[PDB]
C-alpha cells in the first residue's frame, strides 16, 4: 500500500507517461473519468500507492513529469488515458536543447525547477506510506535530462531514503538516434553513477530486438515497444500493491541489492514474450518461463552471457504459485552451469511473491537479471565522448549559457571512476 | 489448564500459523465468534481470545489473515503492525525497529501473560531466512530475557537446505541468528525443506507438492511438542521437562524430529504400525527433518515425547531396543538420560492435510553431534565470502560493523570446539 | 437534602454544560421537556415539573442562544441563562477589570436565588478554561466573591488547560499565569484534563478519527456524572463533596490533581476483553491513557482518590490494590503509607445514544496528585517568559487597569511554586 | 446587536460595496426588492447586524457611499442590486478630485465631510452598540485617499472605542495607473497609521497573478475579479454573524495580531479557489495544498513569506469541520517549514471554526497573515516618493493647495520609520 511517484522527464518520458499507465490503469480498474469499475475489493484497499482522493470517489495519479516542447505532451494526451491525469504537473518548456544535454541545466529551466520543486513539495508532501519515487529520464533530450537531472540534484542531495529505478533511455550507439547523443550520454552514464539503487541498461536496441526475434511482430511501434520499456518492467514494483507469500516493498528492496553504492547494471527479462503463433505450444507456469528467460534472447538490456560475472541476482515472482519448483530449478541451473557462475556468491537473490498475477496471464514468472559485468558495452560509449572532446564538436554552442570547460572535463576525471570500480574484479 | 503464548513471524511463520491456529482450533471447539482451555482467557461475554504475542513489520503482512476466515477469532490489538516498514536484513531489521515497533508492545505484554493460570513457557517460530524470520527474533528474545526469568521460549526452525538457500541474503544473518541463539536457549529444532520435498515425494504420494504442505506438518510438530499441558496427564511432561532435559549446556541445542505423522492418508493407512515399527522409522537415516545423515555423529540423549495408542510396557521395550542399538553411535558419557510424556489422542486430520486415520502416533525427539558436517558447510561458505568484502553497505549502514562479523566468526569457531569438546571422549 | 448547584462560564462552560446535563436526564427519567412521568440537583414545582439549578453565565450572546432554541428550550427555568453584549475577546484584562463587573450583580443576585431554596448545601462546581477571557477573567472575579458572599464551602473546578504543543491562541499564557495566582487563594480542589491528551486517546483506546467537537464533552461529561454519583444514588461507601475534599491535597497552595476514567473502549472492543475490576485499576496508572500529557514516571504520587462505580466487589478491590504497591514497572511515594481512597457505587454508567463509550458494566474514575506536575509549569514558566522578555502584547493590557508590576507580582509568586514543588518532593531525614 | 456601519470611499470604493452588498445579501436570503427570501430561519436571526428593517418586512443596509463625481454613483443605483439603499444615504460632490490627493484633502472635499459625517451619526444612534465602522477605499486618488484618511480621522476622535477596519489598494510598480501613484500612497500612509485599528493590503498586481494562474480565466474585467477575490474575504466575519463551536468575531482577533500598536498590516487569502475545471479534480478535505501558502502561488498581496518572518497569523474556517484536523495540520506546517516564523513566539496561530459555508461550497476557509516581509512594500513606494521629490517633479498642485513643503518631510522620515520597526524583528 506503499506510495511511488513515477518520476519521468522527456519526449520519451511523456510518452512512458502512456505505456507504464496502461498496465496501472488497467491493474486497480482505472475509468477514464476515475471512478471504480473493478470487481474485488482488494484493488480498492491498495490502490493508495499512486492515486488520491478527490470528492465523488475520484483518484487522480500524483507522478512529477517533465516534457521538452509543448508539441509532445498533447500527443499522448488526446489518448484513450489522457483523461485522466489533472494537467498541472506537466511541466514544459519553451525552449529544448535538441539532441544537447544542457540548454535547459543552467539557465533556461533556471525557472522550471524553481517551479516543480513548488509541486514535488506539492504532491509528494503526504509521503507518509512513500518508499521511493520511479524516476526515469530521456538522456538525449534537454528538459527531460536537464531537468531531470536537476530533479536527481535539488532532491537526491537533501533525502537520500528514495529508490531509483530508470527506465531512462540510452541511445545505443550502433545505430544511434542521434549522432551526436554521445556527449549527453557521458554526462548521463556518470550522472548514472551518483545516486542510482535499482537500474536496469534500456538500450533501445535491445527493446528492438524483441519483437522480431522473440515476439514475431513484423511492423513494431515505440507505443508496441513501451510495454516492454517500462509498462512489464514495472512488474518489479508489484509486492507493496499485491500481496503474496514472501511479501516486498521497494525499499526493503532497495536494501539488498545494493553490495558496493555505485555500481548499477542489470539485464532482465519479464519472461512472457511468445509470440500468438507461440502462445499455443506454451504452459503457462512458474518453471517453464524462468527457464526460458535464462537464453541470449530474452534482455531488456545490455550484454550476451557468458561476458562476464554474475555479481547480484534479482526476482520477483506472481501468483498463488509452487514454492519447491522455485528452488529446484533455480540451483538446478545455477550450480550445473559452473562455468559462467561466480565462485563468491551463495544466495544473492530476493525471491518475492506477489499474489494477482498481470492481467489476462495465467501464470507470469517473472525474473530479472542482476549483474555488474555491463562493461562488455559501457566502455564502448566512453571511448566515443573523446572524439567530440579533443576536436570541440559544440564546445561554442556550450559554454555560452553559464558554461566553463571545468564541468566537462570533471566528467572525463569521474565518468571513470565507474570503469575504475570494476577495476576490482576484471 | 497449562498456559503458554505463541509466535508466528514471516512468511514461514505465517503459514505454520495458519497451520498451528487452525489446529488449536480444532482441537479445542474454537468457532469464529468465541463461543464454542489452555491459551486464553474469556470476558463477560465469556469467549476465545488467544494471548498473542506476535511482531510483523509489512505492508500486508496478516491482512490476508485479517480477511481471511478466522477474522473475528484474534482480537486486533494484540497483532502488531505498524505505519512504517523495517528493510529486510539482519542489520535494519535490528536496528530501525527498536524505537518503533517492540518498545510500545514492551508495554502491551501487560495483558497476555498476567491472567494465564500457570505461567510456563513461549513458542516461538522462526526462519533463517532472512530479516523478518531470524532478524526479528533478536529483539524479542533480549526483551524477553531481559523481563520474564526462567520461562522456557522453545525456538522451531527452517534450517537453509544444504544447497538451496533463498530470501534476502542468508548467511550475514544467520551468524547473527545463532549469535541471538547464543543469548536465551531452551531448545531450538530446524527443518530442511528438502527432506520434507522428498518424504513429499515418496513416503506421501505427493507429486508436484505445493506450498501448504510443510506447515501443516510443522503444525503438529508444536501440537505433540507441547500439548502435553493441553491435554490429559498420565505422566504428565511440559516444556520444563523438554528444554533441562534435552541438552545441557547453552552452546549446543539442535535436535532433529521424525514423526508417526510424516506419512500420508493414501500410501500408509495401508501400513500397519505398533511402537517398535514406528520408532525404527523414526531413528532410519532416511526421513530426517534436518538433511543430515544421523551415522556420522554421536546421539547424545533422545528426549521422547509421545501421542496416539501407546503403552508404558512397549515404549520402554523400544526405549531399551533403541538404547542397545549400536548402528546408532551412541555417547560416551551415559546412554541414558532420556525423558517420556504421555497423551492420548489417535491421528484423525485436519483439513487440508494429507495424513491418515491410524490409530497411533509417535514423536522422536533427538539430539546428535552428526550436523556439525552441516554447520561447517555454512561456516565455510560465510568465511569463503565475507573476506572479498562483498555486501558491505547494507548491513554496515544501520549497526553491522566490519569487526563485528568477525567476531561474530570467531565465537562461531570456538562453538565448533564445543561441537568436537561434546562429541568427543576424555579422560 | 444535601444538593449542590452547578455553575458554567464562556463557551467551555456552557458547550460542556449541555452535555453533562444531557447525561442527567438520560440517568434518571426525565424527558427533556421535563416533566417525567434526584432531588439533589433537580428541584420541583407544584406540578410535577422540574428545573435544574445551573447557572449558564457568558458574555458572547451566540453560544447560550443554542439553549434557548434547541431542544432543551423548557427544561432550563430562563432567568437561569445570563447573557453579555460584547465578548472578552480573549484578554484577562478585559473580563476582570472592564467588561465584567456589569455582570458581578447579576449572577451574584442570582445565585441567592438557587440557594435560597438549597436546604443544606455543599458545593459550586464550576466549568472554566484558562485560554480565553470571559473564562478566566470572570472566573477569577467570580471566585473571589463566592468565597466573601458564601463562607467556606467546597468550591469545586475544572480546566481546559493550554496544552504544550498545540494551542489555540498567542495570548493563552498571559491568560493562564494570570488565573492562577488570582484563583490560587480562593479554589479548593481543580481539575487539570488538558485538551490535547483528550484527542489521542481518541486515536489509541476509542479510535474515532477526526473528534469534533461533541466527542470531546461526552467524555468529560463522563467524568461530571462518575464524581457525583455519590450524591444522587445509594453504595456501599459514598464520597460527597467534603469526603475527598480533604484527602486529596496535602498543602493548600497545591491543589491541581489529575483525572483518569479507566474503561475508554470502543464497542468492536468490548466483544473481547474482560472488564474486571482489578485489570481497569492498571490501566489509570499507564502514562498512555492519562489525561494530561505529563508522565509521573518522573514524579512521585502525592495521593491518589478512586472511586468505582458498577458491578464491583469490595473484595477484589483490595485484591487489586496490593497488586498495584508491589511492583517497580509502575512507579509510587516515598514517604506517605497509606496513600489512597477507594468509592464504591451501584448504577453503571448510561450510555447516551449517539455516543461512542459502549456499555461497560463496571467503570472507574481516578484522581492522583503528582510531583509531576512541575514540568507542565517549567514549561510555562519559559513560555510566558519568552512573551514578557521583549514586552509583547502588553499594550492590549495595560490599556484597562492593570499595572505593568501585576505582569511581575504574578510572574513573581508563579516563580515561587516551583520550589513549593520541589521542597515538598525532597525526601526528609 | 454587534453592529457594523459600512462605509465606501471612491470609485474603488463603490465597485467593492456593490460586491460586497451582493454577497452577504445571498447569505442572509434577501431579494433585489428588499424582501426576506431564505428557508432556514438561522439567516433572520442575526440580521441586525449589516441591515435595517424597514416598512413592510423589508431590510435595507446601513452604508455611507461617497465619491466626488456624480458619475460613479449613478451606476450603483442601477446595477445587478442596488435598489435595496436607502437614497438618503448617497452622498456625492459635483467637482471630481483632479485624481489628486491635495485636493481631495483640504480644499476640494472638505465642503463633503461635513454631509458625510452627517449620515453616520444616524446610522449610529439606532444601534444597540457597535463593533465598529467599515471603510473601503484605495490609495490611489484624491475621491478614495484624501477622503478616506479625513474620514478616519474625523471618526477616530468621537468614536474612539469602537474599532476600525480599512481595505486598501496599495499600488504596484509593473502595474501601475497614475504618475501620482507614490506620490499619494507615501502621503496617506502617515495619516493611516495613527487612526486606523486594523488595515489590510490588498494590491491588484496580486489579484491579475492569481487571476491568471490560480483560477485560469481569459478576460478578467473589474466585476469577475473584484466579486470572486475581494468582496468574498470581507466575509470574515460569520464568527460575528453565524454561531460556531470555536467562534471568535472581528474584535476578538485583532488582539492576537498586533504585539506593538503601530504594526497593524495584513495580507489575507482565501483558501478554495480552484478553477472552472480543477474543481472536479481536487479533494476537499482540509489538506495542506492552499493551507501551506508558503509557495506562494495564492497570496492576495505582493510579497510573500520566504524573504521575512511571520509575526503572527489568522485563519478563520467556515463548514462542518473535525476540530482535530484543524490542530494537527497546525502542526504539518510550523515544522515541515521551520524559520520563517518568530522565533520568541512559539504558538502564532490564532483558529476559528462556524458552521455555514458559502454558496455552492462544501468547505471554506479564511487566511489573514501578519509578515515582517510587509516592510519591501513600503521601501519600494519610498524609493519611487524620493526620486520623484527630489526634483520637485509634480509639486506645484500641492504647495498652491494649503499644504506647505514641511509636510512632506514629514511623511517620508515617518513613512521610513515603520521600515525601521519591522526591521527589527526582521531576525532579531
Ligand atoms: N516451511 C515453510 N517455509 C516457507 C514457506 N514459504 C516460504 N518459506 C521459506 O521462508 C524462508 C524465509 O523466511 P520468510 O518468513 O519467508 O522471510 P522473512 O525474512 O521472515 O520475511 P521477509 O523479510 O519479507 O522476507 C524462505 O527460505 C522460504 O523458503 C512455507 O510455506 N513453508
Ligand atoms: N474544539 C473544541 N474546543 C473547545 C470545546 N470546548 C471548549 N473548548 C476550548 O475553549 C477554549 C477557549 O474558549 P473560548 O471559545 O475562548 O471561550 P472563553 O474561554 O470563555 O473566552 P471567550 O471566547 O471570550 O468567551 C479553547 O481552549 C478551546 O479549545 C469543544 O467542545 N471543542
Ligand atoms: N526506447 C524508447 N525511446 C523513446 C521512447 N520515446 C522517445 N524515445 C527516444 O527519445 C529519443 C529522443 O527523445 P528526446 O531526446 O526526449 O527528444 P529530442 O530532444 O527531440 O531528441 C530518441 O532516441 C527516441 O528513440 C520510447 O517509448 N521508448
Ligand atoms: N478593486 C478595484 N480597483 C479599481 C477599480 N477601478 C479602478 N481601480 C484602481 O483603484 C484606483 C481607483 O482610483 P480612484 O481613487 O477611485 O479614482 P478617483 O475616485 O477619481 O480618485 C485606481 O488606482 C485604479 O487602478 C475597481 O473597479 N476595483
Ligand atoms: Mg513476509
Ligand atoms: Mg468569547
Amino acid at each position: 500500500m506503499r506510495e511511488i511517484v513515477h518520476l519521468q522527464a522527456g519526449q520519451c518520458g511523456n510518452q512512458i507517461g502512456a505505456k507504464f499507465w496502461e498496465v496501472i490503469s488497467d491493474e486497480h480498474g482505472i475509468d477514464p473519468t476515475g471512478t471504480y469499475h473493478g470487481d474485488s475489493d482488494l484493488q480498492l484497499e491498495r490502490i493508495n500507492v499512486y492515486y488520491n482522493e478527490a470528492t465523488g470517489g475520484k483518484y487522480v495519479p500524483r507522478a512529477v513529469l517533465v516534457d521538452l516542447e509543448p508539441g509532445t505532451m498533447d500527443s499522448v494526451r488526446s489518448g484513450p488515458f489522457g483523461q485522466i491525469f489533472r494537467p498541472d504537473n506537466f511541466v514544459f518548456g519553451q525552449s529544448g536543447a535538441g539532441n544537447n544535454w544542457a540548454k535547459g541545466h543552467y539557465t533556461e529551466g533556471a525557472e522550471l525547477v524553481d517551479s516543480v520543486l513548488d509541486v514535488v513539495r506539492k504532491e509528494a508532501e503526504s509521503c507518509d506510506c512513500l518508499q521511493g519515487f520511479q524516476l526515469t529520464h530521456s538522456l538525449g533530450g534537454g528538459t527531460g535530462s536537464g531537468m531531470g537531472t536537476l530533479l536527481i540534484s535539488k532532491i537526491r542531495e537533501e533525502y537520500p531514503d528514495r529508490i531509483m529505478n530508470t527506465f531512462s533511455v540510452v541511445p545505443s550507439p550502433k545505430v544511434s538516434d542521434t549522432v551526436v547523443e554521445p556527449y549527453n550520454a557521458t554526462l548521463s552514464v556518470h550522472q548514472l553513477v551518483e545516486n542510482t539503487d535499482e537500474t536496469y541498461c534500456i538500450d533501445n536496441e535491445a527493446l528492438y530486438d524483441i519483437c522480431f526475434r522473440t515476439l514475431k511482430l513484423t511492423t513494431p511501434t515505440y507505443g508496441d515497444l513501451n510495454h516492454l520499456v517500462s509498462a512489464t518492467m514495472s512488474g518489479v514494483t508489484t509486492c507493496l500493491r499485491f500481496p503474496g507469500q514472501l511479501n516486498a516493498d521497494l525499499r526493503k528492496l532497495a536494501v539488498n541489492m545494493v553490495p558496493f553504492p555505485r555500481l548499477h547494471f542489470f539485464m532482465p527479462g519479464f519472461a512472457p514474450l511468445t509470440s500468438r503463433g507461440s502462445q499455443q505450444y506454451r504452459a503457462l507456469t512458474v518453471p517453464e518461463l524462468t527457464q526460458q528467460m535464462f537464453d541470449a534472447k530474452n534482455m531488456m538490456a545490455a550484454c550476451d552471457p557468458r561476458h562476464g560475472r554474475y555479481l547480484t541476482v534479482a526476482a520477483v515472482f506472481r501468483g498463488r504459485m509452487s514454492m519447491k519448483e522455485v528452488d529446484e530449478q533455480m540451483l538446478n541451473v545455477q550450480n550445473k552451469n559452473s562455468s559462467y557462475f561466480v565462485e563468491w556468491i551463495p544466495n544473492n537473490v530476493k525471491t518475492a511473491v506477489c499474489d494477482i498475477p498481470p492481467r489476462g496471464l495465467k501464470m507470469s514468472a517473472t525474473f530479472i537479471g542482476n549483474s555488474t559485468a555491463i562493461q562488455e558495452l559501457f566502455k564502448r560509449i566512453s571511448e566515443q565522448f573523446t572524439a567530440m572532446f579533443r576536436r570541440k564538436a559544440f564546445l561554442h554552442w556550450y559554454t555560452g549559457e553559464g558554461m566553463d570547460e571545468m564541468e566537462f572535463t570533471e566528467a572525463e576525471s569521474n565518468m571513470n571512476d565507474l570503469v575504475s570500480e570494476y577495476q576490482q574484479y576484471q | 489448564m497449562r498456559e503458554c503464548i505463541s509466535v508466528h513471524v514471516g512468511q514461514a511463520g505465517v503459514q505454520i500459523g495458519n497451520a498451528c491456529w487452525e489446529l488449536y482450533c480444532l482441537e479445542h471447539g474454537i468457532q469464529p465468534d468465541g463461543q464454542m482451555n489452555t491459551f486464553f482467557s474469556e470476558t463477560g461475554a465469556g469467549k476465545h481470545v488467544p494471548r498473542a504475542v506476535f511482531v510483523d513489520l509489512e505492508p500486508t503482512v496478516i491482512d490476508e489473515v485479517r480477511t481471511g476466515t478466522y477474522r473475528q477469532l484474534f482480537h486486533p490489538e494484540q497483532l502488531i503492525t505498524g505505519k512504517e516498514d523495517a528493510a529486510n536484513n539482519y542489520a535494519r531489521g535490528h536496528y530501525t525497529i527498536g524505537k518503533e515497533l517492540i518498545d510500545l508492545v514492551l508495554d502491551r505484554i501487560r495483558k497476555l501473560a498476567d491472567q494465564c493460570t500457570g505461567l510456563q513457557g513461549f513458542l516461538i517460530f522462526h526462519s533463517f531466512g532472512g530479516g523478518t524470520g531470524s532478524g526479528f527474533t533478536s529483539l524479542l528474545m533480549e526483551r524477553l530475557s531481559v523481563d520474564y526469568g526462567k520461562k522456557s521460549k522453545l525456538e522451531f526452525s527452517i534450517y537453509p537446505a544444504p544447497q538451496v538457500s533463498t530470501a534476502v541474503v542468508e548467511p550475514y544473518n544467520s551468524i547473527l541468528t545463532t549469535h541471538t541463539t547464543l543469548e536465551h536457549s531452551d531448545c531450538a529444532f530446524m527443518v530442511d525443506n528438502e527432506a520434507i520435498y522428498d518424504i513429499c515425494r515418496r513416503n506421501l504420494d505427493i507429486e508436484r507438492p505445493t506450498y501448504t504442505n510443510l506447515n501443516r506438518l510443522i503444525g503438529q510438530i508444536v501440537s505433540s511438542i507441547t500439548a502435553s499441558l493441553r491435554f490429559d496427564g498420565a505422566l504428565n511432561v511440559d516444556l520444563t521437562e523438554f528444554q533441562t532435559n534435552l541438552v545441557p549446556y547453552p552452546r549446543i541445542h539442535f535436535p532433529l524430529a521424525t514423526y508417526a505423522p510424516v506419512i500420508s492418508a493414501e500410501k500408509a493407512y495401508h501400513e500397519q504400525l505398533s511402537v517398535a515399527e514406528i520408532t525404527n522409522a523414526c531413528f532410519e537415516p532416511a526421513n530426517q527433518m534436518v538433511k543430515c545423515d544421523p551415522r556420522h555423529g554421536k546421539y547424545m540423549a533422545c528426549c521422547l515425547l509421545y501421542r496416539g495408542d501407546v503403552v508404558p510396557k512397549d515404549v520402554n521395550a523400544a526405549i531399551a531396543t533403541i538404547k542397545t542399538k549400536r548402528t546408532i553411535q551412541f555417547v560416551d558419557w551415559c546412554p541414558t538420560g532420556f525423558k517420556v510424556g504421555i497423551n492420548y489422542q489417535p491421528p484423525t486430520v485436519v483439513p487440508g492435510g494429507d495424513l491418515a486415520k491410524v490409530q497411533r502416533a509417535v514423536c522422536m525427539l533427538s539430539n546428535t553431534t552428526a550436523i556439525a558436517e552441516a554447520w561447517a558447510r555454512l561456516d565455510h561458505k560465510f568465511d569463503l565470502m565475507y573476506a572479498k568484502r562483498a555486501f558491505v553497505h547494507w548491513y554496515v549502514g544501520e549497526g553491522m560493523e566490519e569487526g563485528e562479523f568477525s567476531e561474530a566468526r570467531e565465537d562461531m569457531a570456538a562453538l565448533e570446539k564445543d561441537y568436537e569438546e561434546v562429541g568427543m571422549d576424555s579422560v
